[PDB]
């Protein structure tokens, strides 16, 4: 109730603070982006394994 | 005894053609079913 009618908002304290510096920022943020790629990549050979072998099965 | 054989003999005579008939039957089935699954395999492809 308090938190609504004061409009607090209550968050959890993290685990680990650790002061995100130059270096670290970076390359998360790389690293984040690699991940979304390959996931994506392997998203596009499935589509492209799927049409394939059902083109393939059809006739 | 010769008497005695010429009835034998033609039997197995008549034996041997029924077991060489039958066993055309088997060659001609085989083909058959090898034949219809070759067709049911080039028409539609699917493997792995």
């Amino acid at each position: 109730k308090i938190c609504k009618e004061l409009g607090i908002e209550y968050t959890f304290p993290p685990p680990y603070h650790r002061k995100a510096h130059r270096r670290w920022v970076t390359k998360k943020a790389l690293c984040t982006q690699v991940f979304r790629e390959v996931q994506k990549l392997k998203k596009q050979k499935r589509a492209l394994r799927a049409a394939a072998v059902a083109a393939h099965k059809q006739g | 005894c010769e008497a005695e054989d010429i009835a034998v003999y033609e039997q197995r005579l008549q034996q041997w053609h029924g077991e060489r008939v039958r066993l055309i039957q088997r060659e001609q089935e085989q083909r058959e079913r090898a034949r219809q699954d070759y067709e049911a395999r080039r028409a539609a492809k699917a493997s792995a």
